[PDB]
């Protein structure tokens, strides 16, 4: 038990020594576009995208 | 005498239109403001 402490101690009391990570980013699109065009002049034809 | 029976499909490549075809006065209807739902769907991304 004495031993589990002071390890505990030990461990917990040498962290000041460095702090530094990493990181990251991200750049998405996301398309839902159901687009209408009409052959104009002719409304009856007509384009979906 | 003659007496027999046929039956003939009405050729959809050339008659078979000549019809309203529903499509239309739907397509060029709210296609595309429904579709701006996109508002929505990017304000509750935004939340998720």
């Amino acid at each position: 038990v004495v031993d589990w402490f002071v390890n505990f101690g030990d461990v917990i009391a040498g962290f000041t020594g460095g702090y530094s990570d990493d990181s990251g980013a991200t750049a998405s699109w996301r398309f839902d576009d159901k687009k209408v065009f009409h052959l104009k002049n002719i409304p009856s034809a007509m384009v979906i995208v | 005498d003659i007496n027999f029976y046929t039956r003939q499909v009405i050729d959809p490549r050339l008659c078979g239109g000549l019809a309203f075809s529903p499509k239309l006065n739907l397509f060029r209807y709210l296609d595309a403001m429904s579709l701006s739902w996109n508002r929505s769907r990017l304000k509750i991304s935004r939340a998720t």
